[PDB]
């Protein structure tokens, strides 16, 4: 129970290795949604309740769902399987071992310098000490989209309407 | 497409570019790039052939990958500074990520492969938009963050762009691929002086956009996309081919034409910084661009290729539509060298 | 840069074995990069064909590096002239000759002798006179 | 963490029900028994039957509507601001843009299951 | 660099107010009414100084004022207060609205036996003022001196001497 | 930096490598793009929650919606390519070499 | 260089301190070349549109000329103001930093020993 | 911005989310509000070139606040040196540190 965010992050990276080794896209999507679930859990452990539930509802139940639906239509006659290629196994194995080596090095050394400097002193350590009062600071920051973020709403809504128009232009096929 | 929908998509492309150029916040700059790409993809697929679809797909893949890398650079910068303002990057690897993303969006040499294929695969109007308007946003971001770029990375990419644009364009008979390789070389010329003087980058961009607009409008006026099709244009409208020849000479940077101004100013500004070998290399390498420009001029205006019997039909017909601002673009691309000190207005 | 630092900090015309090793390392690294790009953009028909192409490019470049280093350093120490661009010219021409041998063509060998010798002499001149390839902005 | 225990219990009991369900019965299987069911005959595999642009278009339009819904979810907390006129203007703006996307899809064929 | 200076353990000792959240909530309105002076004085110190270590004795006075407030509750109707905070304690959100009968006979105690009127809606949320003796902190941020600014532009614009001076151009 | 950040940035690097190293299917590359976006979302969320940059709490929402719009666009492109060639194989997208 | 200059208000083609410089003369050679550029644009417009290049659409060629001169006058003002600003800042910086710009001690060629190189 | 339309038209299009010391909802403070404020008040109006050297202390304190790297190093040293003396049976953590 002492370490929860680290198992979650290691599983996150494992799922990333799994779907980025690119088996047939249905198993890649399964790995992506496993990664998304554990990442939603990660941000739940950081106090990002609304953001993680957004991950769930819109990413895993929306965007993914649509991805798997579209894969179920444009696939191979025998939709492929993970095992069918030695390349998938090699990529997944290399990614898993580079995960294991670096997490072991960071755990037992705490001063790795792979591009960035890292210290696995813990993950609870960086949390600050204070009271947030009678509201969720995350929800207040996100609800400010309609009061502070007028410009953001304007450009995002315009881009979504343009996205509808754009999709209907491209898919017409003439 | 519907004329209203096409106008809206064009306006959304320009508004994404403007969002890039007017924002002080990295998230809004990323939003502008996203909006530009979203509106740009349909204008590439306006004709809708498998070539157009493949051009749009390759364009989308490169631009989306670049956008994700740009967002990662922004997030690393925020991780180390807590800053969203577009200013010097506070992290070196974030700066490297951002430089590579912006070069991939521009199509610089190590990320140049998409430019020739996409330009060939789309129509001349789409290519005109692609090689003129789409350079503004990444170059403006680069000019804003120029004080923190690694000069070695940028200069490497610019020199490679010049070399590859020169060499790749040597082998082309397709006018769109020739335009794309010329664009790669000119982007290299723009980005070489970027570490030293962003005003020179703006000047070179304006001159290049003028020349590219003139050349693409002449091609659209001619309806020619191959060198042999252009070789018939003398027997229809020789004025177009002579104007095209002077424009190609301008593109080669031959004095006293307008295309010589950016090279001359950039060489001067570089020698001001004890940079002598690189300007000499760049000027020498541009002779390749001038070589295939001169090949096009030979096939188009300076000599007369065989025509066809069916060309007599086209003689009795005028153009239904007329290219806007083409005479102005032609004069600006050839005759503006005496006005060079006005470049300080860009300061 | 450490690959180039280890070549640069050892003085000219001394410790010819060390300088030859450093130039061989630079050659092998550059050949590895060119092999990576060649394998990426013009892929082979099999893994072994790619390994063969990689080894061919790498040995050609490493042999050019080793030959340039040996000839440059030895001609420097033999003549007692470690600041003369002529030792680097001889090195570049010997590198061109071994590139011609690797491609087994006298024309490539002669052209490469001339071009690489002149290039290496220019590099020596730029080292002696402080020429900058990428000059940092100042004004 | 209570919720983690609850999820573990639910998943564990569902998998246990699988194990009893999928191992307890007595089996005797032959080739024609497990043949794919096609109302008394054999099915044709054909080649990638799940097609038609309409199934993909409804998915894409649901995706974009779901993104706008993601933009609408913070609304219960958005009404707790002192600057209520701006918030109301922006929420109604987002809903007009949702209605405009629906109307544009509607009028330009869009939502139709054509011939 | 530098030592973070810390109070000792006995600089931090105080008579604790050891009553629970429901007991605290039940008396909260009369507590705000009766204990405003040291409470607002300590909150002034905390926001003015941005330092827990600078306001310890004010917090120690906060504690004493709370303690004496509760000892005044204890000697007159500890029993109605006890019933009221018990009823408040039952509900899982410690709601006031479920305990109005008990709040009623707690409130008509302190009036008759102690004089304590209960603050109206909005009074406890007011920004008030405190007449403190503590000097106003001069540099609460411990700021360095700010950098000297670049010299401004003075003088009138004159035309460029010999013009642009760009190469051969004379204007 | 804490090791969760290490693993999140590592996930982004793995998604980038998986996208740059192509295979036959286009959908696999699009899923790698989506993984890159998801890692960006989580990194942004962790940074924003940890430093209590309250107004920046909305930034992950904007990133998610814009990246999903791009994903819809890419899905439409894949569907057009498949309707052309019956598959989403990138090797069929090579007729612009000439 | 000039982007972050103090007082430099955005999107302002001529700032108000430019009104202290002399405006360019009407017969300014650069302005006349601007008009010539407009005239060439009109001629090329006649050529491309397949009209008699010299005598067709005198109003159009005329408008080409006057619009080119109109833009050129303001371009000349902005260019001259930018160069005036450049000189202003250079003189201010030399004044504020006398140590970086010492007064060089002048010497005559009668006391300066220059090396003679024979041509022979 | 390349074209500072916001500062010409007086509009606040995206400057409100640009720093964590800007005005926040319900006045919720940023975690590094004082550090950012001090660095910004040091670096104001002297240009980035000067601000990079002359405001180095404020930016270093800000970066330490954001990513507590040196704090984490010191805590890690204390932890691992504590264990370095548990094994030898040297140091007994006190009752308030064990329960
Ligand atoms: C522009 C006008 C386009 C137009 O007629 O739209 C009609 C519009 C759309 O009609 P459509 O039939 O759907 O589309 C026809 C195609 O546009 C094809 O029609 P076409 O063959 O007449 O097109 C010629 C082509 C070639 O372009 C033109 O003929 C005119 C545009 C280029 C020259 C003027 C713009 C640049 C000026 C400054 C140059 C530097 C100084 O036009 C375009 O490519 C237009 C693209 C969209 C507009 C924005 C173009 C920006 C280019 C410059 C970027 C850099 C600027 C500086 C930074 O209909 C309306 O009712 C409006
Ligand atoms: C500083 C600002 C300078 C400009 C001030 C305003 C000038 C007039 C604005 C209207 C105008 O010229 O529109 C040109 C605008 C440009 O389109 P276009 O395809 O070049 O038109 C040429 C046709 O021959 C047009 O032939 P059209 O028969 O259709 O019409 C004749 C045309 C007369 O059209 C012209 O004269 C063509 C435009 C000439 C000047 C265009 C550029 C002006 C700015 C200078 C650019 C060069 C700067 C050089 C220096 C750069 C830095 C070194 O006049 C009008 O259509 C009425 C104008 C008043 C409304 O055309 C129209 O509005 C009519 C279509
Ligand atoms: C309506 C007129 C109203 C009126 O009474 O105006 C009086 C008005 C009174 O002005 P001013 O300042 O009292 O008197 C003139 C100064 O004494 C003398 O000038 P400034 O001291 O005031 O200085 C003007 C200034 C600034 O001037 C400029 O920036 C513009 C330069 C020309 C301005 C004057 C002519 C503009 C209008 C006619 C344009 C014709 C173009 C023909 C193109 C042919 C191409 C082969 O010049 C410079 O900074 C350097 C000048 C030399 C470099 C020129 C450009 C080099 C780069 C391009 C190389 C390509 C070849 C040369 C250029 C193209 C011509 C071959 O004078 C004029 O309008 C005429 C000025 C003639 C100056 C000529 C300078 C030599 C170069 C051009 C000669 C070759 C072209 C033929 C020009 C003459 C026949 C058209
Ligand atoms: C041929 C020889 C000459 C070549 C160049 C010819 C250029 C012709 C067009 C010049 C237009 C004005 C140039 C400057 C400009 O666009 O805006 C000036 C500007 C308008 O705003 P601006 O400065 O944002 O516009 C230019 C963009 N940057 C910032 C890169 C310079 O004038 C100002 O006073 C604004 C300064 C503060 C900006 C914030
Ligand atoms: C793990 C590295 C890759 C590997 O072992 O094999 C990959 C590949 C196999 O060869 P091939 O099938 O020709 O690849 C192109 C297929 N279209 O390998 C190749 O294509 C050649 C790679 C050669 C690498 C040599 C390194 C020294
Ligand atoms: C000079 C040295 C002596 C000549 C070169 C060595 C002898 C030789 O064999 O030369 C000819 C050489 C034969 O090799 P070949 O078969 O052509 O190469 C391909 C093999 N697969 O074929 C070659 O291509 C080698 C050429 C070597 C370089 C020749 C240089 C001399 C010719 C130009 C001299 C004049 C240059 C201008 C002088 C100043 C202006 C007047
Ligand atoms: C191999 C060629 C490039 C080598 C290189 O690193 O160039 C950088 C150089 C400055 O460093 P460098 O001279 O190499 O080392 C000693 C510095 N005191 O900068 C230089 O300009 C010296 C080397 C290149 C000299 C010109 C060579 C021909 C260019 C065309
Ligand atoms: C053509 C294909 C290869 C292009 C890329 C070559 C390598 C580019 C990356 C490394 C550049 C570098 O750092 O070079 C260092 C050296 C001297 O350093 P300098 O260029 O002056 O830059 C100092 C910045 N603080 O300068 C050099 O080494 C000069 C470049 C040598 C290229 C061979
Ligand atoms: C190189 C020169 C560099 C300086 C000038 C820059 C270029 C200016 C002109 C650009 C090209 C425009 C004409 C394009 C062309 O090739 O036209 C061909 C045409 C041939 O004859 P045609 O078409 O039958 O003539 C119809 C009636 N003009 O051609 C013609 O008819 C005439 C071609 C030359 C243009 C006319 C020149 C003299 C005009 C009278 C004097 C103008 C002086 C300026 C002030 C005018 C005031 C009204």
């Amino acid at each position: 129970t002492m370490y929860i965010a680290f198992i979650l992050s290691t599983i996150f990276v494992i799922g990333f290795v799994g779907f980025s080794s690119k088996p047939s896209p249905i198993y890649g999507g399964l790995g992506l949604i496993v990664s998304g679930g554990v990442g939603c859990g990660i941000v739940l452990n950081f106090g990002g309740s609304f953001l993680g539930l957004m991950v769930f509802l819109i990413y895993l139940g929306g965007m993914l769902v649509v991805f798997g639906y579209t894969t179920a239509m444009a696939t191979e006659m025998y939709p492929e399987v993970w095992v069918s290629n030695k390349t998938v196994f090699g990529a997944f194995v290399s990614g898993l071992m580079m995960e294991f080596c670096m997490v072991y090095y960071a755990l037992k050394e705490e001063e790795v310098e792979i591009i960035f400097k890292f210290n696995g002193l813990g993950d609870w350590v960086i949390y600050d000490t204070g009271d947030s009062g009678f509201f969720s600071e995350e929800a207040m920051g996100i609800a400010a989209l309609y009061s502070y973020g007028t410009w953001l709403v304007i450009v995002t809504g315009w881009s979504l309407l343009i996205g509808v128009v754009v999709i209907m232009e491209i898919t017409r096929g003439n | 497409m519907n004329p209203i929908i096409y106008t809206t998509l064009i306006m959304t492309v320009m508004s994404g570019t403007m969002l890039v150029m007017i924002s002080s916040h990295w998230l809004l700059i990323w939003i502008g790039f996203e909006m530009n790409l979203l509106a740009m993809i349909p204008v590439l697929m306006k004709n809708f052939n498998p070539r157009a679809t493949e051009a749009a797909t390759k364009y989308f893949l490169t631009q989306a990958t670049a956008s994700m890398m740009l967002m990662m650079a922004i997030i690393i910068n925020l991780l180390y500074s807590g800053q969203w303002t577009i200013t010097k990057m506070f992290n070196p690897v974030a700066m490297t990520m951002m430089t590579m993303a912006l070069a991939m969006k521009l199509g610089l040499s190590p990320f140049h492969f998409w430019v020739p294929e996409v330009t060939q695969g789309i129509s001349l109007q789409a290519g005109l938009l692609l090689l003129t308007w789409q350079k503004l946003a990444p170059l403006s971001v680069l000019c804003q963050i120029s004080q923190s770029i690694n000069p070695n990375l940028m200069l490497t990419m610019a020199m490679l762009s010049i070399l590859i644009g020169g060499w790749g364009g040597l082998n082309q008979t397709q006018l769109r691929k020739i335009m794309a390789y010329s664009s790669i070389a000119h982007m290299g010329w723009m980005t070489a002086v970027l570490p030293y003087n962003t005003t020179m980058t703006i000047l070179n961009l304006l001159i290049y956009i003028t020349m590219t607009l003139a050349m693409f409008m002449l091609l659209i006026h001619s309806s020619a996309t191959t060198t042999l099709s252009l070789s018939h244009t003398w027997n229809k409208m020789p004025v177009i081919t002579s104007l095209m020849m002077v424009t190609l000479l301008s593109m080669g940077g031959l004095p006293p034409l307008s295309g010589f101004m950016p090279k001359w100013m950039i060489i001067q500004e570089m020698t001001k910084n004890e940079s002598i070998i690189m300007p000499t290399l760049m000027a020498m390498t541009a002779l390749l661009n001038l070589y295939f420009y001169m090949r096009l001029a030979y096939s188009s205006s300076l000599t007369m290729f065989p025509s066809t019997n069916n060309m007599k039909m086209k003689w009795q017909f005028e153009h239904t539509k007329q290219m806007k601002l083409l005479p102005t673009m032609i004069v600006l691309s050839t005759l503006v060298l005496p006005m060079t000190p006005a470049l300080s207005s860009l300061n | 840069k450490t690959l180039l630092h280890k070549y640069s900090d050892i003085p000219e015309g001394t410790e010819c074995h060390r300088k030859a090793y450093a130039s061989t390392s630079i050659g092998g690294a550059t050949g590895l990069i060119v092999s990576a790009y060649s394998i990426a953009l013009k892929p082979p028909a099999s893994f072994l064909e790619g390994v063969a192409r990689t080894g061919r490019y790498t040995f050609t470049s490493a042999a050019i590096g080793a030959i340039f280093g040996l000839t440059s350093c030895i001609s420097a120490q033999v003549r007692e002239k470690p600041d003369d661009p002529l030792n680097y010219f001889i090195g570049g021409c010997a590198g061109g000759l071994t590139l011609g041998a690797r491609t087994r063509s006298y024309g490539i060998g002669a052209a490469a002798c001339a071009y690489m010798g002149l290039t290496a002499a220019l590099v020596k001149m730029g080292q002696l006179e402080g020429w900058q390839v990428f000059a940092e902005p100042k004004v | 963490m209570n919720i983690m225990l609850t999820l573990l219990t639910n998943v564990t009991l569902a998998s246990l029900l699988v194990l009893i369900a999928f191992w307890l019965p007595q089996l005797n299987a032959y080739s024609e028994k497990t043949s794919p069911y096609e109302c008394g005959f054999d099915p044709m595999g054909s080649a990638r039957l799940p097609f038609s642009m309409k199934f993909f278009l409804v998915a894409i339009t649901f995706l974009l509507f779901d993104l706008e819904i993601a933009l609408l979810l913070p609304l219960p907390w958005a009404s707790q601001t002192n600057n209520l006129k701006t918030m109301l203007t922006m929420a109604l703006f987002l809903l007009i843009l949702l209605a405009a996307s629906l109307a544009y899809e509607w009028t330009q064929k869009g939502l139709e299951w054509a011939e | 660099p530098g030592i973070v200076e810390l109070p000792t353990l006995e600089d931090l000792k105080v008579q604790e107010v050891k009553v629970s959240s429901s007991v605290l909530k039940a008396a909260a309105h009369h507590y705000g009414a009766q204990c405003d002076k040291p409470n607002k004085e300590f909150m002034l110190c905390r926001w003015e100084e941005k330092d827990p270590r600078r306001c310890l004795e004010e917090g120690k006075l906060v504690n004493q004022c709370a303690l004496d407030f509760f000892r005044q509750i204890k000697r007159h109707c500890a029993e109605p207060f006890t019933e009221y905070w018990t009823c408040i304690d039952y509900s899982g959100l410690q709601l006031f609205r479920h305990c109005r009968k008990q709040q009623a006979k707690f409130d008509e105690c302190v009036l008759d036996k102690l004089g304590w009127v209960r603050p109206d809606l909005g009074e406890l949320s007011k920004v008030t003022k405190v007449k403190t003796d503590r000097p106003l902190p001069e540099n609460p941020y411990h700021s360095r001196a700010r950098p000297e600014p670049n010299p401004e532009a003075e003088g009138d614009l004159k035309p460029a001497k010999h013009g642009s001076r760009l190469f051969f151009w004379t204007m | 930096m804490p090791l969760v950040y290490m693993n999140i940035i590592m996930a982004f690097a793995i998604a980038l490598a998986g996208l740059l190293m192509y295979r036959s299917h286009l959908m696999s590359s699009l899923l790698c793009l989506e993984g890159m976006m998801l890692s960006l979302f989580i990194m942004s969320t962790l940074i924003i929650l940890n430093t209590h940059f309250t107004l920046a709490n909305m930034m992950p929402i904007i990133l998610l919606v814009f990246a999903a719009c791009e994903a819809a666009l890419g899905l439409s492109l894949l569907v057009m390519v498949s309707n052309t060639y019956g598959t989403d194989y990138v090797q069929n997208l090579n007729l612009l070499q000439c | 260089m000039m982007s972050g200059r103090p007082g430099r208000v955005p999107l302002q083609f001529l700032p108000n301190e430019a009104r202290s410089l002399p405006p360019p003369k009407l017969t300014d050679p650069r302005l006349v070349y601007m008009g010539f550029l407009g005239y060439c644009s009109g001629l090329i417009d006649n050529a491309i549109r397949r009209r008699p290049v010299v005598s067709a659409g005198l109003h159009r060629q005329l408008l080409y000329v006057t619009s080119f001169v109109f833009f050129g006058y303001y371009l000349l003002k902005r260019q001259d103001y930018m160069y005036a600003l450049r000189d202003h800042d250079m003189f201010a910086y030399v004044k504020s930093h006398p140590e970086d710009f010492p007064e060089k001690d002048k010497k005559t060629y009668g006391e300066i020993l220059e090396e003679f190189h024979p041509v022979r | 911005p390349f074209f500072d339309v916001q500062k010409r038209l007086g509009l606040d299009l995206d400057r409100w989310m640009t720093i964590q010391s800007a005005e926040q909802p319900h006045k919720i403070p940023g975690r590094c509000h004082a550090f950012e404020k001090e660095w910004i008040e040091c670096a104001h109006g002297i240009g980035g070139i000067r601000a990079e050297k002359e405001c180095k202390i404020e930016f270093d304190d800000f970066v330490e606040c954001l990513l507590r790297q040196k704090t984490m190093k010191r805590l890690s040293a204390i932890k691992r040196q504590r264990d370095k003396l548990i094994k030898e049976g040297k140091y007994t953590p006190p009752p308030h540190h064990l329960g």
